[PDB]
């Protein structure tokens, strides 16, 4: 008659690693690494992202005519931009502190567009002829819709003096620019006055820009360039613009809503008509696992990212036949 | 294993004991059978469950990368950013893999120790009333039945 002490065994094929030995088969184990995603860009907790498609942030904010899909975008969860969107600065040029503006976006969930300076407000300047073949629309010369390329009128460009007070509760993002002509002859034809500038002042901003009239290689058929600027006008503060030429004036600006908590994700995917609580640039994640190895740049409530290809914890004992 | 029981002085496991991780297999007149020891098994279960939970919870403050962009004349800070994010990713990946490797080893030895301690507990019981075969089994001198067997497992077994 006997009594024996023993331990469990099963047909488990599960394996774990240890410092002294790899691939130890055990009776029970727990995988703690999520390795799958749904290959789509989804709404984050019911809120759809802003998918910029073929438009860059600049093409959207300035109003490139090829970007009308984004003239009045609604609240978003996250923003998706492609690596190299084709529609950005249709008239070639530079956008000052562009990456800082993109970073600012990443902490907001909504830009509500408002008209701070009516285009009909330019009585002594031509507010219609400022168009270019570089920014076509419906087969004709057009221009960024949110700003105005002012041109001389009746062979004169009287000095502009405009002020705008932010009577809203939200910070206001204001964009404007200056045109750098290809030569003196062009300076005269568009603006009449030969020596010009664009000065801008707020309680904190102090700036005076001068056109650098030169000849460069054609980009989108233009050898001239536009240079854009931006500032944040605080509630109750005012912005003062003065220029006797080359001014690309604001028409529309954006009220900023910091419901805060966004991200600018780089991806070529389009909207997948799905909903998730965790999004990556490669697809969404839906899991209880504590870790994932999909991609490091995620948004929402996600597992912890690691580069591991495998992460399995032993729970049971060594499985001995 | 560190405690020498599993795949040790008790050469193999029992496919026939599906009631738990550790247990007994008796043999007398009435018959034989396997019976998992619910006390040590559950004690093991609570231990492992807490371990899994602790590991997860300790891995809740890991680093989280954030997207930023840099222009053509900001390559040094762009690289600083990149090295820093990759840097933390590598640190946390290392922490996760190592913690799992180390605890897996401890988990295996933990089961080994539970078996060894269950065996020793029994050995102490069957003081001089049974013969230690040295294979994890005890052969009684004077016959022992189902009531007697149940006495050992009952932890009640004692001539008293
Ligand atoms: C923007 O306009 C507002 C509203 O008119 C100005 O603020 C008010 O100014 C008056 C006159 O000094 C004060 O008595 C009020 O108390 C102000 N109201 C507020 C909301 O503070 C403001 O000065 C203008 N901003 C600038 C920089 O000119
Ligand atoms: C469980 O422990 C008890 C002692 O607490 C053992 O003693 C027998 O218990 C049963 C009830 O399960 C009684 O009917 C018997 O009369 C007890 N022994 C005698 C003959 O006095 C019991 O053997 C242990 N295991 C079981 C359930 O048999
Ligand atoms: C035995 O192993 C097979 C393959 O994993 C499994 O499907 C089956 O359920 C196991 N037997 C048991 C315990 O049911
Ligand atoms: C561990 O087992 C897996 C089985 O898929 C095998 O691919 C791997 O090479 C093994 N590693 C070792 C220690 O050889
Ligand atoms: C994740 O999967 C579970 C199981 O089907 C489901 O209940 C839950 O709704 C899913 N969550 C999302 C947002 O996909």
């Amino acid at each position: 008659d006997q009594i024996c002490i023993g331990y469990h065994a099963n047909n488990s094929t599960e394996q774990v690693d240890t410092i002294m030995e790899k691939n130890v088969t055990v009776t029970h184990a727990q995988d703690i690494l999520e390795k799958t995603h749904n290959g789509k860009l989804c709404d984050l907790n019911g809120v759809k992202p802003l998918i910029l498609r073929d438009c860059s942030v600049a093409g959207w904010l300035l109003g490139n005519p090829m970007c009308d899909e984004f003239l009045n975008v609604p609240e978003w969860s996250y923003i998706v931009e492609k690596d190299n969107p084709v529609n950005g600065l249709c008239y070639p040029e530079n956008f000052n502190d562009y990456e800082e503006l993109k970073h600012l976006l990443s902490s907001t969930n909504h830009f509500e567009k408002i008209r701070i300076i009516p285009r009909s407000s330019w009585s002594n300047h031509d507010a219609s002829s400022g168009v270019s073949s570089a920014c076509p629309y419906n087969g004709r010369s057009s221009f960024f819709r949110n700003v105005v390329w002012l041109i001389k009128k009746n062979n004169a460009y009287p000095t502009i003096k405009r002020s705008y007070n932010n009577t809203n509760q939200e910070d206001l993002l204001i964009l404007w620019g200056i045109h750098h002509p290809n030569d003196a002859a062009e300076q005269t034809k568009l603006y009449q006055n030969p020596t010009t500038y664009v000065s801008v002042g707020t309680s904190t901003l102090n700036q005076r820009s001068v056109p650098e009239i030169a000849t460069r290689p054609k980009v989108n058929g233009q050898s001239g360039r536009m240079e854009f600027f931006w500032t944040i006008l605080k509630p109750n503060d005012a912005i003062n613009f003065e220029s006797n030429g080359n001014f690309i004036a604001p028409e529309y600006a954006y009220k900023i809503v910091k419901k805060g908590g966004s991200a600018i994700m780089k991806s070529g995917l389009e909207y997948g008509n799905c909903n998730t609580k965790c999004q990556t640039p490669m697809g969404a994640i839906n899991s209880s696992m504590p870790f994932h190895n999909i991609h490091p740049l995620t948004i929402g409530e996600c597992p912890k990212y690691v580069k591991s290809g495998r992460l399995v914890l032993a729970t049971g004992l060594r499985n001995v036949p | 294993g560190l405690f020498g029981a599993i795949a040790g002085f008790i050469e193999g496991g029992w496919q026939g004991m599906v009631d738990g991780w550790y247990g007994y297999h008796h043999s007398n007149e009435q018959g034989s059978g396997y019976a998992a020891d619910k006390e040590s098994t559950q004690k093991a279960i609570d231990g492992t469950t807490n371990k899994v939970n602790s590991i997860i919870d300790k891995m809740n403050t890991q680093f989280e990368a954030v997207g930023k962009e840099f222009n053509n004349l900001e390559r040094r800070i762009e690289n600083l950013n990149k090295k820093m994010e990759d840097g933390f990713l590598d640190v946390w990946t290392y922490n996760a893999e190592l913690l799992v490797l180390m605890e897996n080893e401890r988990t295996l030895d933990f089961h080994d120790s539970n078996v060894k301690n269950l065996y020793d507990k029994v050995r102490l019981q069957l003081r001089d009333n049974a013969k230690e075969l040295g294979n994890g089994c005890f052969e009684f001198y004077h016959k022992c039945d189902n009531e007697c067997m149940e006495s050992v497992k009952n932890g009640t077994y004692d001539y008293p």
